[PDB]
RNA sequence: GCCGGCUAAGAUCAAGUGUAGUAUCUGUUCUUAUCAGUUUAAUAUCUGAU
């Protein structure tokens, strides 16, 4: 659940660690304020619709092979 | 000899470098060793593609001639990026590079 | 688009100061894909309440950043600084260099 | 079942700091990618030496610890403090990246 | 270490001693050979034939 989600391992797949990295990259954007309010500037839209979008994002980033 | 020690740092293998007057070399130890040195550079410099650290781990003709085209001088760093624009119309025509408009203004 | 400006003069043509805009075309981004991006070169007409629009200079990247370098437009498009000077049609390329890492996102001029 | 040596090394934009024996890796393209970083610093040269950096050239020959002239150049009262914390020399050692070789420092 | 080499550069089997743990010592062999598979970043190793 808890023991070491985030980072892979020896034989960890590119896909599989750009996917952690862009998963944990977000959280990094849905919670601090300064990286949150600087793309809502960007992309012209309000904070609900930018994390909502960033949430949806989560799903399988990156390019997924679903 | 020393079979054993032969077989530990790394004996009984060779390393064909052609680009090198197509000498064979000794293991892992030598292999790296035949891209630095007097042969290998002499016959780098015979077959006219400069002796590059990029070139380095290369050991092939048609590949080492591939790197030497590919790794040329390239678009980055061009020839001091002529743009001239002579005033022979005052207010339009800039294409002259640094010759054309010194020929367009010396005669 | 528009994403810098700059009002500098050119040791080329007179003491008129000249003022130079960024503009992008297409600059979508996430994905990040753009189109284009174009210099205007303006006058500063009515002695600072007006702008003639001089020249339209284009560019296969979006600008981000003009300074003048010694009396010269440093333009850092992409990832390609150039130093351009006063061009009657369209901003000449009077050097360049084609080694930023990513993306010119500023200058100085020390 | 892997891309060659020369063409994992031409499909890459940066073949000037490709391995041979990094094109064996599960991820070639990903490894070169990695390894093109702007100012990182690479794995050290006891990768593949099995000698451990030290066996090889066990005989140092060389003073243990020169004492610096910083602190050497009851104890002292006003000259202790007044020629460790102030005439001090500053250490000129190695700046971001210059990773512990075998020797290191007799080359 | 000495002026490329003199086999103190590596791996590995049996036994002794001893620790909470790491370990320490004695006696071997080292394929001098080829191919196929496993495996190793590559060696090595092992699995079979000759």
């Amino acid at each position: 659940q808890s023991k070491y989600i985030g980072t892979g391992h020896a034989d960890t797949t590119k896909w599989e660690w750009l996917v952690n990295q862009h998963r944990d990259s977000y959280c990094s954007y849905m919670g601090h304020f300064d990286l949150l309010n600087y793309f809502a500037i960007a992309e012209n839209e309000s904070k609900a619709r930018v994390r909502f979008n960033l949430m949806e994002k989560m799903l399988q980033p990156c390019g997924p092979p679903a | 000899i020393p079979y054993w020690l032969y077989k530990l740092h790394g004996l009984n293998i060779n390393y064909n470098c052609e680009i090198c007057g197509n000498y064979t070399y000794r293991g892992p130890k030598a292999f790296q060793r035949h891209f630095a040195e007097w042969r290998h550079a002499h016959g780098m410099r015979c077959l006219g593609i400069p002796n590059t650290a990029h070139f380095a781990n290369v050991t092939q003709i048609e590949d080492a001639v591939s790197l030497w085209a590919k790794l040329k001088l390239q678009k980055a760093s061009e020839r001091w990026q002529p743009d001239t624009e002579e005033e022979y119309e005052d207010s339009s025509g800039n294409v002259v590079n640094k010759k054309t408009y010194e020929d367009l203004k010396r005669q | 688009a528009a994403f810098s400006v700059a009002v500098c003069r050119f040791s080329n043509t007179g003491e008129d100061w000249y003022v130079l805009v960024g503009v992008a075309k297409d600059l979508i981004l996430n994905p990040r894909s753009v189109a284009g991006g174009f210099v205007y070169t303006y006058k500063l007409v009515n002695n600072g309440e007006k702008l003639e629009f001089l020249h339209k200079t284009p560019v296969e990247e979006v600008p981000a950043a003009i300074a003048p370098f010694q009396g010269r437009v440093l333009i850092g498009v992409g990832k390609l600084l150039r130093v351009y000077d006063l061009g009657k049609k369209k901003l000449l390329r009077k050097c360049e260099n084609k080694h930023i890492a990513n993306y010119i996102s500023g200058i100085q001029t020390i | 079942n892997r891309f060659t040596v020369a063409e994992l090394k031409q499909l890459v934009a940066r073949p000037d700091v490709v391995e041979m024996h990094d094109v064996t890796a599960q991820d070639p393209k990903l490894l070169v990618h990695l390894k093109a970083t702007r100012n990182s610093v690479p794995v050290p040269r006891h990768w593949c030496f099995k000698r451990k950096y030290l066996q090889g050239k066990r005989g140092i020959e060389k003073p243990p610890f020169e004492l610096p002239d910083f602190i050497k150049r009851d104890i002292d009262y006003q000259k202790l403090h007044d020629a460790f914390f102030k005439w001090q020399t500053k250490p000129k050692l190695t700046i971001h990246g210059d990773l512990y070789y075998e020797g290191k420092e007799f080359e």
